[PDB]
């Protein structure tokens, strides 16, 4: 078994580790997510490759779960990791309310995440799981707040991310265009719909291409609303206008 | 490489090369000869005399397995010992579940599937050893099964395990051993057995051999001392 | 027995799952097979193409049905396709245990989806060289997913599976409507198998379950010529 | 990779363990004196820069009251070795109510050594042979003792012993300056003047470490003051 | 079931895989650790600092107990699974104990874990060297630095991950008894030392010091400010 | 001249690069690899299983060589490739058999039974720690509601229901033969059913075999117990096909 | 006796499409009362409540157990939990410790979440179904509650008048048990809302 | 090559080279020369030394009152088989109160050893162990060698530069026999001697012996209880 093991969960000699780095890549090439954070909530957005006609789509959403009462997430990579980590994310949220009684704080369900990761990257001889994790929620703790992980076991808070194509250039356009503080939801949808649009231009923004999902908190109730086709219609729309607008101007 | 490594793969062509160097293993090593007869079954195995201050009956591979089952071995000798004692443990497990002394053709069928289980996996390797058990039971009579280290067991009137197997085989042919005397049969397979041995190839060498049969009630044993000299004395005469 | 604790499927420097593609090619030099939806029910289709008439392809059955309301068929390796669809019998008789409701669709794709990826993730196992076609009915809706070797399901409307695969979903495309009935599936089916049949179809090469509100049911060979002879 | 923990060399012999020894070459230079008087240990502590504490740069460790330990080598990994060597100690002890001897000690020590590879026991065992040379010097009802742990499994009772970076050839030179009626104060004064010989650096009190074990006394380990006693005549 | 050994010696007894662990760490971020006669300062270059980022979950300095705390160089995973463990035996010590807890003893059974991960079936070692402040019962101060080889050491002041040769070899020359007789002037040092290693100085930097059983606090921004001003006022006079 | 191989591809069951498993088609030639051809045949109302038995040696006991093995009072079979292998798959089977018995009230129907063996060398195929079992197992048995019946799994696991088929070196010869005949007759009767069993190994192998050159099981419905053709049952049907 | 260690008192009847769930809320030991607030009627949707009696320990346990897998499911699954559901899924729990069961005899009352359809239902310690369309009760006062139920009931019953009749039913059967009462909390599941009513009941 | 890296693998010539391996280490370790009696068996073993500081490690086991052993090899493998060995002895002791005999010892050792041959990676105990024991039967002399295959001898010699030993056991086996205690180990020091070189010296301070007789329980002698022995003996060949 020596000549034919795979020895995914050693070193290697420069230091790094090529399974984290192949994983890492293949996010890169994988689905478009971004995240991003609003004075009043937190916007997700989620970017759906295999667009055929043949799907029945009857599904709320394909890559943005639901993990507990107050915190959704968003995956990037191979959907069905996807699934067995968000149904495991799930059971241990789950878990933790039925123990403290009270909503699983989101740093704990991520850090709870990040430990199990890195333990099935230390050891197992098994290929890491090649997804990114990108969770958003609200906490008693410090509220809206959202959270970028990856297959490493590395986790960050931001307050806005984005994971996939074009990554350093969806950042920029974070970093230009984003009112630390002074961001409401509608200039964070806004932004939201033009990193959408920029950071993925093959294949030029779309209705059915992406999934819009919102977090806010409303009577001291967490409200994860899915907008609907109309919705993203209605987006697309306000992104043209605007543009065309911007340019008129210009 | 790759097609003979493990005995949990096949070749290109489908062969298990780990079972054939186990074959190699088992034909290089001393020749062990077992005929059964009407009424008994015998044994004769060649013993390499490394040196002068071994003694005799030391390293035996003759084994007795069961009341009335013995074992000729060839091959790696140690692992001759562990099949012996998983076929003594075998026998005992079987007396214990039904109350009688085990059939040898289900002792032998149960080692050989035992022997083959352990010709798959690559957490383990083939044994490197080929036997021959050989029992009498009043309503059964003398039976003699030989089992290769691939794990197959057939029943022979005569088999030859070793160098000079098919030699021992082909000058025994003239023996019509399936109705014949197992005392007679014994002076017959020491000479067979001086014959097929090498004298150049191997200077020093000894002779183990035992029968059981009717003669011996049922229960394997060891040949008398006499009878031992009897033989040794034909078997010279034989040489000629 | 030891067991092997090494994922024998790895990440390639690109990423890519060469061993899933893998699987995926023998899928598709399997038999090819197709599965449509209608309005009210979805309809499975595939050919057993057998050697010399001296097997006996009644005897043997390709189309298999998990509870009264699910079933599936396959393309790839029958091998695989008998302990996978055991297992998801046992997963859908334990769901039934638990809630006394029958299984939905979709849970039970999740939990075949579950057990594909805990296999491709283990060690010492090998991936499923099979996709699945899985039909349901369940709260008076009808129900068609996909599933890969690589774990992963979809909800399709229509699909087709093995040779000549593409083609088979374009042509789907081109011949499918939002709004048909079962007999349109039937038709649309049927005319898709033909198109890809490569040697002349006959109501023996050609097995179909249907799953509506009444349930899964296999066609026998009566109805399934009546079918091909209204069809032409 | 390739290569497993059980395999041999052509010539009959694991050449993992021959990289174990290469590795004691590789540690640091320890020197070990047993007289009728006692046992003395002494070891050079390597100082890498003066930011570094003294005090945590220790390789010599009491096993018992009466047995001190010098080790060479991968420190880190002697430590397990040394906890389970002084918890079987304790254990004899308690069952017992005597001091363990060291000769026992060292041969449960062997036992410890060389005892991993991949799948062999409970997975929860070693993988690779200890690296480190040990050198047990006690007193007990045999007298003083020094006893010489080869990572090898190979446990030697040694009157004196050089283990280390510059283990052979000052173990010669040792040897040509011991006697074998030789007193404690001859004995350290000997071990102190082979070791300053044999030191790649200017050696003094933050650098070595010296402890003895007296058949009257307990193991005492030379503080800074005695150290600079001892070493002043030399 | 996986007991594949990782961990085993290469020819001339080299851990090649200590080696990449090593590595490891010195591709990591840069991190800090002076042990002054009153307070033990730690200092972690926030290198990338990627605006828009919460940095309080990627602080690589955290709190053990209310008189231990570490700051690590290497995997942040590893790094923030071996500060639970740490937390975990911390807490188990404090319980079978009932007395503050021992930096020495915490660091001796982080270094006890990272020996046994080396000596295991399986498992490869923690790629993440940490040094550890603390302060005993006395208040002494205490500065650990352990390496993923499992050997612990403790200093007066070193450095570990990026440049952390460097770092100490700088330090090594610029530490002296009177240097660190108060707070300002352990900062001060703290912050000259890591302004080679980070570019902007003041804004990719976090500094935390704990005092003697005085529930250590992290370095205010503004004071990294107003010192990092202060020892460019020291310079523009020498 | 340079035989290189792709890694573990050719080595251990793992998926080729044309999507295949090398030593999965590796056990269809290891099948070959025994020298001997099985073939079995099933009429309206019985099921035979005529092999021909290899004697390399008079030296050793030919009437305990027999290769046909009953699973079952009522289910024979025959296996083509390692005899080693052979013999563990009768083992296997006997107890798949048994334990169906003693859980489920009745004997084992002969589909499932080679269902079950299917899904164990599936288990073989599927794990890449184990030799995948190189051996082709055939068997008979009479089903109420169904008639007789004759199964045969595979090392790879494919199995069919099949009026006939064989195994072993000239198993597609013996299918050959078996198309000629279907598409020639179709009407059987018991004693045509085993002459055209006998016709089957007759034409295709070519040996002019002789009573003891041959084992044959049948199983009918008159006592549907699998009974083992003797020498003179084999010498009346050899005499029956010559005249 | 066990269930009686500290007293308890679950009903739930059905009106002409809605629901009316009620029980007590006195909690305490065998003699004293510790607490006249306690919750023992828990939403298992947002037209689906559950009533628990018996030990008050195993009553929290098994809430807390419900809870987490019913949370589990309908985020793995994606709708609100049909009663029937809920109820086998329970029933499956308190059966999973046959040899260690909670002393819980349990009521589960709500809606269809589609039909809106009243449903009701009893459990036992182990976890039988028992779906009875008129009413269900549980717990120490069980043959008062039975008694008062099988004549105050009447088929296709107004919110109102339901109210009424599980009110009245809950009064006087805690009014004549001594380990139940000290206050009643009222839940009518209405088509389009729910009221929470505490009753005036004797504290004593 | 592949057929040298692993125990479970075949070699195309029909061999095992891990087995090769640890009976080239036997050979390897130091000699031993080991011969019996009539009456008597007795172990002579010469102990080797890292250096001429170090006191000559005893190769010699105390395994039982009536049996002994000899090791030649890997020392720490040695040392768990010894220990192995002398808790089947005591078991015997404690269940059937009786010495477990030679013979069946070393049968048990053989099975025992037999496991590593066929065990995915594990090695085999690269040692071999010369057992001289008395039982009911008188002395037995084994050799088990790394290759868990034993050896029933009269007088068998091990370790490096055995030859010699060898050729004179085989050439005085006729008269090992008969002759008594003083003249057996006198036999068996000769051996050893013969082993070594003319140059090097069978000096009293680096050999020691194992005996076990007819009433006396197997004991241990060295450097200073081996002189008597040590008396009248020839110079070297």
């Amino acid at each position: 078994s020596r000549r034919y093991d795979s020895r995914t969960t050693i070193f290697s000699p420069e230091g790094r580790l090529y399974q984290v780095e192949y994983a890492m890549e293949a996010i890169g090439h994988a689905g478009t997510c971004l995240g991003i954070l609003a004075n009043d909530g937190v916007l997700l957005a989620a970017e759906r490759r295999n667009i055929h006609k043949l799907l029945d789509e009857v599904f709320f959403s394909e890559k943005i779960y639901k993990l507990n009462e107050d915190m959704a997430c968003s995956v990037a990579g191979i959907t069905s990791d996807a699934n067995v980590l968000t149904n495991e994310l799930r059971l241990i949220a789950q878990r933790y309310l039925l123990q403290y009684q009270e909503p699983i704080p989101c740093e704990q369900l991520v850090t709870a995440l990040c430990d199990i990761k890195q333990a099935y990257t230390q050891f197992g001889g098994k290929r890491p799981f090649g997804v990114s994790l990108l969770y958003i929620g609200w906490d008693k703790h410090y509220g809206f707040q959202l959270y970028q992980s990856d297959p490493s076991g590395n986790y960050g808070g931001w307050k806005a991310t984005c994971i996939g194509n074009n990554s350093a250039a969806a950042v920029s356009m974070l970093k230009q265009d984003y009112k630390e503080g002074e961001m409401t939801l509608k200039s964070a949808l806004a932004l939201a719909i033009k990193v959408l649009n920029k950071t993925m231009d093959v294949s030029k923004l779309s209705a059915e291409k992406v999934e819009i999902a919102t977090l806010t908190r409303e009577n001291g109730k967490t409200v994860i609303r899915v907008l609907k086709q109309k919705e993203v219609e209605q987006l697309i729309k306000k992104h043209e206008e605007e543009e065309a607008k911007a340019e008129r101007e210009k | 490489t790759g097609y003979d490594l493990s005995a949990s793969t096949f070749s290109p062509d489908g062969r298990v090369f780990q079972v054939e160097y186990a074959m190699k293993a088992v034909e290089n090593s001393s020749t062990a000869i077992g005929i059964r007869c009407k009424d008994g079954v015998v044994f004769g195995v060649e013993k390499l005399v490394l040196s002068k201050l071994y003694e005799e009956g030391s390293n035996k591979r003759l084994f007795n397995v069961d009341r009335h089952v013995g074992m000729a071995v060839a091959g790696l000798l140690a692992d001759a010992r562990s099949l012996a004692d998983i076929a003594r443990e075998e026998a005992s497990n079987f007396r214990s579940n039904f109350g009688y002394n085990i059939p040898l053709k289900h002792l032998a069928d149960r080692v050989a599937m035992y022997v083959h289980a352990y010709t798959l996996y690559s957490a383990v390797r083939p044994f490197g050893c080929s036997f021959m058990l050989g029992s009498y039971s009043v309503n059964d009579g003398a039976q003699l099964y030989m089992i290769d280290p691939s794990g197959v067991s057939y029943g022979y009137w005569g088999c030859a395990i070793g160098k000079a197997r098919q030699a021992a085989k082909t000058e025994i042919e003239k023996l019509q051993m399936k109705e014949m005397t197992c005392r007679d049969i014994v002076k017959e397979v020491a000479k067979i057995i001086y014959i097929v041995h090498d004298e150049v190839k191997d200077k020093a060498f000894e002779l183990e051999l035992s029968w059981v049969g009717e003669l011996t009630n049922g229960r394997h044993e060891i040949v008398p001392k006499d009878i031992r000299e009897e033989a040794e004395k034909y078997a010279k005469e034989s040489l000629k | 027995e030891r067991g092997y604790s090494f994922s024998l499927t790895t990440f390639s420097p690109s990423g890519k799952l060469v061993q899933i593609e893998y699987a995926l090619a023998a899928v598709a030099g399997g038999a090819p097979s197709v599965g449509i939806k209608a309005a009210n029910g979805v309809v499975l289709a595939t050919e057993k193409k057998q050697k010399s008439i001296l097997y006996d392809e009644r005897s043997v059955h390709k189309v298999e049905p998990i509870t009264k309301h699910i079933g599936l068929v396959y393309s790839g390796m029958g091998p695989d396709y008998r302990v996978l669809v055991h297992r998801a019998r046992k997963l859908a008789q334990q769901y039934y245990l638990v809630y006394q409701e029958p299984i939905p669709t979709a849970q039970l794709v999740q939990r075949v989806a579950s057990v594909m990826q805990e296999y491709t993730q283990s060690g010492g196992v090998r991936p499923f060289g099979v996709s699945l076609l899985i039909c349901g009915w369940n709260e008076g809706r009808p129900y068609l997913f996909q599933s890969d070797p690589s774990g992963a399901y979809f909800a399709w409307k229509a699909t087709a599976m093995g040779k000549n695969y593409v083609n088979g979903k374009t042509f789907l495309e081109k011949r499918y409507n939002e709004d048909l009935e079962l007999e349109d599936a039937i038709h649309t089916a049927i005319l898709t198998l033909k198109e890809s049949f490569e040697g002349q179809m006959t109501e023996d090469n050609i097995e179909v379950g249907i799953c509506n509100e009444a349930g899964f049911r296999r066609l026998t060979p009566t109805e399934v010529k009546d079918y091909l002879a209204a069809i032409a | 990779y390739d290569r497993g923990v059980n395999t041999f060399s052509p010539e009959g012999r694991l050449f993992q363990v021959e990289y174990a020894i290469e590795a004691i070459k590789l540690g640091s230079t320890a020197i070990g004196i047993q007289t009728s008087e006692g046992v003395c240990l002494a070891v050079e502590k390597r100082i890498t820069s003066p930011l570094m504490e003294p005090s945590s740069i220790e390789k010599i460790v009491e096993i018992d009251a009466h047995i001190g330990c010098a080790m060479s080598g991968l420190i880190a990994d002697a430590k397990t070795l040394i906890d389970k060597a002084r918890v079987e100690t304790q254990n004899h002890w308690f069952t017992y109510n005597e001091t363990m001897t060291v000769e026992s000690v060292t041969q449960a020590v062997s036992n410890l050594a060389l005892q991993f590879g991949e799948e062999d026991a409970d997975p929860g065992a070693m993988s690779r042979p200890f690296g480190v040379a040990l050198l047990f010097g006690g007193v007990d009802e045999k007298g003083p003792q020094l006893f010489h742990m080869d990572p090898s499994g190979t446990f030697v009772q040694c009157d004196a012993r050089a283990i280390g970076s510059a283990s052979e050839g000052a173990q010669s030179s040792l040897q040509e300056v011991y006697h074998k009626s030789m007193t404690l104060k001859e004995a350290i004064k000997s071990s102190l003047i082979i070791l300053k010989q044999v030191m790649e650096e200017k050696l003094n009190a933050t650098n070595i470490e010296l402890a003895t074990v007296q058949p009257g006394q307990n193991f005492h380990m030379f503080t800074k003051e005695e150290l600079e006693e001892v070493i002043k005549d030399i | 079931s996986y007991d594949r050994a990782i961990t085993v010696f290469s020819p001339d007894g080299h851990l090649f895989q200590v080696e990449y662990a090593q590595e490891a760490v010195k591709k990591g971020s840069t991190a800090v650790g002076v042990r002054g006669r009153d307070i033990v300062v730690l200092g972690v270059e926030k290198k990338s600092v990627a605006k828009l980022q919460d940095e309080r979950t990627v602080r690589k300095i955290c709190a053990l107990d209310d008189n231990v705390c570490m700051a690590f160089a290497g995997l942040t995973a590893d790094a923030r699974i071996v500060i639970n463990r740490a937390r975990v035996e911390c807490q188990s010590h404090r319980l079978t104990v009932e007395d503050p807890v021992t930096v020495e003893y915490i660091t001796r059974y982080i270094a006890s874990l990272k020996q046994r991960y080396t000596q295991s079936n399986g498992r490869r070692p923690f790629g993440i060297s940490a040094l550890i402040v603390g302060f005993d019962f006395d208040g002494t101060p205490r500065l650990y630095q352990t390496d993923p080889s499992g050997t612990y050491h403790a200093w007066k002041a070193n450095a570990i991950g990026r440049g952390a040769k460097s770092v100490r070899e700088f330090l090594e020359k610029n530490y002296t008894d009177e240097a660190i007789e108060t707070d300002d002037l352990t900062i001060k040092l703290v912050i000259k030392a890591l302004l080679e290693v980070v570019q902007s100085g003041g804004k990719n930097i976090e500094l935390a010091v704990m005092r003697r059983d005085q529930s250590l606090k992290i370095l205010n921004p503004e004071e990294i400010e107003k010192y990092v001003a202060e020892i460019e006022k020291e310079k523009e006079e020498n | 001249s340079r035989g290189s191989s792709a890694g573990f591809d050719r080595h251990i069951t793992i998926f080729s690069p044309e999507g295949r498993l090398y030593q999965v088609e590796y056990a269809f030639k290891a099948i070959n690899q025994g020298g001997l051809t099985s073939v079995a045949v099933r009429g309206k109302d019985c099921a035979v299983i005529v092999t021909q038995k290899k004697v390399p040696d008079k030296l050793l006991d030919s009437s305990t060589v027999t290769h046909l093995f009953k699973i079952t009072e009522n289910i024979g079979c025959v296996m083509t490739g390692m005899t080693a292998d052979s013999r563990s798959q009768v083992q296997r089977a006997r107890y798949e058999a048994a334990n169906w018995k003693y859980k489920y009230g009745y004997e084992i129907p002969v589909d499932m039974l080679c269902k079950r063996i299917a899904d164990i060398s599936q288990v073989y195929t599927q794990n890449a720690e184990m030799r995948p079992l190189g051996c082709c197992m055939i068997l008979i048995g009479i089903d109420e509601e169904q008639g007789p019946q004759v199964y045969k799994c595979d090392p790879a696991g494919y199995y069919c229901g099949f009026k006939a088929t064989a195994a072993g070196v000239k198993q597609t010869e013996s299918t050959s033969f078996l198309e000629k005949k279907v598409k020639k007759k179709f009407d059987w009767t018991f004693e045509q059913t085993v002459e055209t069993a006998i016709t089957c190994l007759s034409t295709v192998l070519s040996i002019d075999f002789k009573p003891s050159e041959i084992e044959v099981g049948v199983v009918t419905v008159e006592n549907p117990k699998f009974r083992i053709l003797t020498e003179a049952e084999i010498d009346a049907h050899l005499v029956a096909l010559a005249e | 006796s066990i269930m009686s260690y500290n007293g308890g008192a679950v009903m739930a009847m059905k009106g002409k499409n809605c629901v009316a769930i009620a029980a007590d809320r006195r909690f305490g030991i065998q003699a004293q009362m510790v607490t006249t607030d306690f919750q023992k009627i828990f939403p298992m949707g947002d037209r689906l409540y559950i009533g628990l009696a018996g030990l008050a320990t195993d009553v929290q346990t098994v809430a807390q157990r419900l809870k987490f897998r019913l949370n589990l499911y309908e985020l793995k699954e994606g709708r609100q939990i049909k009663p029937y559901t809920l109820m086998s899924m329970v029933a499956n729990l308190l059966y999973e410790k046959r040899f260690g069961p909670y002393y819980t005899e349990p009521v589960i009352a709500g809606l269809d979440p589609k039909t809106f359809k009243p449903f009701i239902c009893s459990l036992d310690l182990i976890g039988c179904p028992m779906v009875t369309d008129d009413f269900v009760v549980s717990g120490t006062c069980a043959e008062q509650m039975y008694g008062m139920c099988e004549s105050l009931w009447e088929p296709n019953m107004d919110p109102d008048h339901l109210f009424e009749t599980i009110s009245q039913a809950m009064l006087n059967a805690v009014d004549r048990d001594a380990v139940s009462g000290m206050g009643v909390i009222v839940h009518i599941i209405e088509k389009d809302k729910i009221t929470t009513r505490t009753l005036k009941a004797r504290m004593d | 090559n592949q057929y040298d890296n692993d125990v479970t693998v075949w070699s195309p010539q029909g061999r095992i080279h891990q087995i090769e391996y640890a009976m080239e280490a036997v050979k390897q370790g130091s000699a031993t020369v080991g011969l019996k009696s009539k009456t008597h068996a007795v172990l002579v073993a010469l102990k080797r030394a890292q250096s001429e500081l170090a006191a000559h490690q005893k190769k010699i086991l105390h395994v039982d009152n009536h049996i002994g052993i000899s090791i030649a090899g890997l020392t720490a493998d040695a040392r768990l088989l010894c220990n192995f060995m002398r808790q089947e002895c005591l078991d015997s002791r404690f269940v059937f109160d009786r010495p477990l005999p030679v013979s069946r010892l070393v049968s048990l050792i053989g099975s025992k050893t037999q496991i590593p041959t066929q065990r995915y990676g594990r090695r085999p105990y690269g040692v071999g162990l010369l057992i001289a024991g008395y039982d009911d039967m008188g002395p037995h002399i084994f050799q088990t060698c790394p290759s868990a295959n034993y050896f029933d001898c009269r007088a068998m010699s091990i370790g490096a530069r055995s030859q010699s030993a060898r050729t004179y056991l085989e050439r005085h086996m006729s008269e090992f026999m008969e002759c008594n205690l003083n003249e057996l180990v006198k036999h068996g020091l000769r051996a050893l001697r013969e082993t070594l070189p003319a140059e090097q010296d069978l000096t009293t301070k680096n050999v020691s012996i194992g005996i076990v007789g007819k009433d006396l329980e197997f004991t241990i002698y060295d450097d200073d209880d081996v002189s008597p022995f040590l008396e009248g003996l020839e110079e070297r060949p």
